[PDB]
DNA sequence: TGCGAAATTCCATGACA
DNA sequence: ATTGTCATGGAATTTCGCA
DNA sequence: TGCGAAATTCCATGACA
DNA sequence: ATTGTCATGGAATTTCGCA
């Protein structure tokens, strides 16, 4: 067996409803296999039709391999499928109520929801300014199990913001009262 | 003047006369029997009205003033003082052409990362696509990897919306751009400030000095022209199609592509390069470090055998950049404070401004 | 195809195929184990079918399409195959540059008399003024003499009127001119052959070849920029003036004024050289035919290492005059019928018309 | 003293009144003393203005060291004087009712003359657009004096437009009969 | 039959839309 | 069936003035 | 240890408003 | 305060395949 690469590999999954933020509601969620390198894209809707121009976006970048998710009805068109396929990407699914990605990406993946969760409170609706920020803290945050970060693994250098802060992620008493409060 | 032609009718010498020729009077005027026929000597006090007028009659350079000043005179040394005419006609220095080359391009270190140095710069307008008319092109440096994003207008506010896409991959350090009004404007400034990017800027008018984005701009419209043959012009959808196109392409001088130059390793496009299946990311990631600082690296050509160099406290002009019709093409003389490097100066301007300027872009003043 | 690659397999030897490599059987594919890695050897009714797709991916010329291939590939004499492919990419072959330099400029003999050949061509739109937009020139080929006509249009009815004028004082030969609408007008024909004058046209979008007049024009606009210098541009009354001040100015290569060939004689113009002041009339038109004849010629400079000339039967393609934004810049390859000299060509062009052409607006097809 | 030039003295006057061509009324006359060679312009009238505007244009070709006329009206202005002394050319008058020119400009003044005279009958209003094949006539007409046309003394080359046929000049019966009905 | 300096000639540069 | 040109001002070369 | 031909490298040309 | 670039396809050079 041959060793793993960028591009090997690219694990996608919507995160929403969200409150609008400029009439978006969910966040396309791209993170390559390997380097835990991750990619944003806000759409209005986990469509075929909002995965197909994101991805679009991305493939004009980069093509994977092999795209893995789950069996989102958007992911399980046919639509998707045929658009797989002219760009001669394999589909993988994982089995219904079973999601397996990989010891790097489910931790990835709970870094994303636990930092996007962290910030929108305080501000429930300026989260798509915030999207490129969240991406290089998300990219070049220390990878405990390998030596280096996403950027470094993709990128073969050392990137121009290194976020040294690596921060609580956690919620202040502050931000657990505010956010019992945008619910209720 | 009347004292020097005095002394010498009645046969004494005087320097610059030569004794060998017979000065003498008629129709109270001095003449002397040159060789070429009998011509006037005027007063020293009158010499500088003649060559004047002589000039004025079409605005000619040293031989032709001079030419015409031989048929009718002599005295000593006529092209110093025609010459010296010629360094005091506004209108000369103004409108005449140089006839001195530039000395030869520098060509700058390729900068030694992805991501150190962005070049930037848009094209068009271009036929509508979709209500778009230009294209903001995003040139990595070090790689040639390359971002396009389709605008409305060449406006700050579309470069920050484009570079907001773009710099959630990664920050460069510098951004070098030419002097549009995109990329001059203060929210432009603001921008960059705020995300710790330099900002870079050519000297005025000289594409070249963004080179590496020109370059790409060609490969851009000729891809693009390509494509379009025979169909109406529908641009706005084949932009991507076009980056990731050219992104993928080999440049046979360097052996790479600017992907491969950005990752170390082929994505999954056709005809992707295998040769690494074996070594491990980080193995790949060595090899490509010792690829980037490889790469064939041009050098500064010949001189032309008539080149200029810029010398500190010269006369230079700096080219009028849009020069209306009938207006000369070059502003009033000005003068080289610092010599940054054989290619680019700070000048004074008679106005007087600091102005940072492409040698190509000037001229020396002529005859001093 | 399957026929040549079956005994392969088996160890015979086919030509092309180097014997010294182990080729083998894998996934239903042969495969063969090269110094750069192991490459799959498609069978030849697959290969150019391979060449056209690694082609299409961004149009690129041999090495970058061949680098492609490369990458999975291997099989005898690619580049063959790949150039195969670029000379039938209509695409490619009409919208790449060239990279062939024409051969050195001919310069022709000045013709022998005044009168002899007129070139002629319009300068502007200049800015307004009393109301009139654009200049005719006039320049006598063996002198140099020129006159200067006002005109609101660059038509061939101002044109008319103008050549009236100056015919008056002769009737030249020739008139040569560019391939402008005021020229080409068949009212303009019927007017030169009713006075006997033959019509000789430059090769389209060559404005060298009218280089006696275009050299003219800007000397013309030279003067009028630095006479109207912190003026408004009221250029109208200027153009007499011009006209005198060019027509008696110096050529220091020649050291004779275009009026001093065109009569022999300075008329009352400032500084008027009074060397023949003694001889008839008669000896001054005797020197005058002496000077005219041995008037400095220059000749055809060096070829650049890397020029193409035209041969009977030959692929060569015109360029495009005024290309439309994303389009190509050379139309269809066309036929050299004729090498009218060796800067000039006849083709037939594909409709297929007869077009006579600079060869400075043709490139040779590439790959034959 | 030395031998006689071109541009050495233009010789001038008017013709007119004429029938009116194109709204021309006058002719004004010029002739190189030297060459024999000769210059006509049409005229709204024999004023100083009109002259300036006409010899204008002559002098942005070649200036005369000296004009000569007769004692017109046009000619004593000093508007004209100081038109001439701006251009550092010698005006030159003969003395009232006796006018003296050379020879060679008395012939061809008479010539002219009796050369419009001949084409203005049967036409009397197409003469402006007749004036540049009069003017080629006249320079390529044969000098009985010198060997040559003045053409050929101002260009010292043959001209494209020989006029071999040297004509009449005279009226024919036809043509006499025909100015002395448009008289009566 | 040779020197220093002035005169002339050489000629790359660039612009004629 | 048509085709570069030539002002310009430093540098290079030649000629001049004098011995 | 040298041949003919194929592969690679060289590089002037031109176009990025 | 900043600075040309690089795809292209014939020609030139080097390397390959074989002896
Ligand atoms: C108005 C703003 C400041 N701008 C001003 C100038 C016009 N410019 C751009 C610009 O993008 C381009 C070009 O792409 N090219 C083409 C080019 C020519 C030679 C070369 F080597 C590379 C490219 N010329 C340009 N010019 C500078 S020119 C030489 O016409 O004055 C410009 C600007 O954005
Ligand atoms: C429309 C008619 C036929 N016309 C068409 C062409 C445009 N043209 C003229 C014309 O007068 C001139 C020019 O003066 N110059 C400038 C020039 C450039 C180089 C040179 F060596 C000399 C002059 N270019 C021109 N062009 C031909 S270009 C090269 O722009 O296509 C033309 C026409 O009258
Ligand atoms: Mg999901
Ligand atoms: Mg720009
Ligand atoms: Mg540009
Ligand atoms: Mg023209
Ligand atoms: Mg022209
Ligand atoms: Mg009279
Ligand atoms: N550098
Ligand atoms: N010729
Ligand atoms: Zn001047
Ligand atoms: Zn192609």
């Amino acid at each position: 067996d041959r060793p793993q690469k960028p591009f090997d590999k690219f694990f996608i999954d919507y995160i929403g409803p969200l409150p609008p933020s400029q009439g978006y509601l969910y966040v396309l969620v791209v993170v390559d296999g390997m380097t835990g390198f991750t990619w944003l894209y806000p759409t209005k809707a986990p469509s075929t039709s909002a995965t197909v121009k994101s991805l679009n976006v991305l493939t004009s970048i980069a093509i994977p391999k092999v795209i893995h998710s789950d069996q989102g009805a958007a992911f399980t068109s046919s639509t998707f499928a045929e658009w797989a396929k002219e760009r001669g990407i394999h589909l993988e699914f994982s089995t219904p109520y079973h999601p397996q990605s990989s010891g790097k990406v489910e931790r990835k993946n709970s870094d994303i929801k636990r930092l996007l969760t962290k910030l929108l409170v305080g501000r429930p609706t300026k989260w798509y300014d915030l999207l490129p920020v969240v991406q290089l803290a998300l990219n070049n945050t220390y990878s405990p199990v390998l030596k280096y970060t996403p950027h470094q693994l993709l990128f073969g250098i050392d990137s121009n913001t290194p976020f040294a802060n690596q921060d609580t992620l956690d919620l202040t008493r502050e931000e657990e009262l505010s956010l019992l409060q945008e619910i209720r | 003047l009347d004292a020097e032609l005095d002394q010498l009718l009645q046969g004494h010498y005087i320097k610059g006369y030569p004794k060998q020729y017979t000065y003498f009077l008629e129709d109270g005027k001095v003449k002397v029997s040159r060789p070429e026929g009998v011509k006037i000597i005027p007063p020293q006090s009158d010499r500088q009205k003649i060559v004047l007028q002589a000039h004025n009659l079409a605005h000619t350079g040293r031989e032709a003033t001079l030419l015409k000043i031989a048929n009718l005179y002599w005295w000593p040394n006529m092209r110093k003082d025609v010459v010296k005419q010629l360094g005091r006609c506004q209108q000369c220095l103004i409108t005449n052409a140089s006839n001195k080359a530039s000395g030869p391009i520098l060509r700058p270190d390729r900068p030694q990362k992805p991501f150190d140095k962005f070049f930037i710069d848009y094209i068009g307008p271009l036929p509508p696509s979709q209500g778009y008319l230009y294209v903001l092109v995003v040139v990595d440096g070090m790689t040639g990897f390359t971002w396009l994003y389709p605008t409305k207008a060449p406006s700050t506010s579309a470069t920050v919306k484009s570079l907001n896409v773009l710099t959630s991959i990664a920050i460069p350090k510098v951004i070098h751009s030419d002097q549009g009004a995109a990329f001059t404007s203060s929210t432009f400034a603001e921008w960059a400030k705020e995300r710790g990017i330099h900002l870079e800027f050519s000297t005025p008018y000289h594409p070249q000095s963004s080179g590496k984005v020109e370059r790409k701009n060609s490969d851009i419209k000729r891809l693009l022209t390509k494509l379009l043959v025979g169909r109406p012009t529908k641009w706005y959808d084949l932009l991507p199609v076009v980056q990731l196109a050219l992104n993928n392409t080999y440049s046979p001088v360097l052996k790479y592509t600017p992907h491969q130059l950005l990752f170390g390793i082929d994505s999954n496009t056709p005809f992707a390069n295998q040769d690494t299946l074996d070594l491990t990311r980080e193995e790949e990631l060595s090899l490509l470090q010792e690829i980037r600082t490889s790469l064939y690296h041009p050098s500064t050509p010949p001189a032309s055998s008539r080149s200029w160099s810029p010398v500190v406290g010269q006369l230079v002009q700096e080219r009028v950049a849009r020069p209306a019709s009938l207006r000369p093409r070059w502003h009033k003389p000005s003068t080289v404070l610092k010599v940054l490097n054989p290619r680019t100066v700070v000048i004074l301007d008679h106005l007087g401004n600091n102005r940072t300027v492409s040698i190509d872009n000037l001229k020396p003043t002529s005859h001093q």
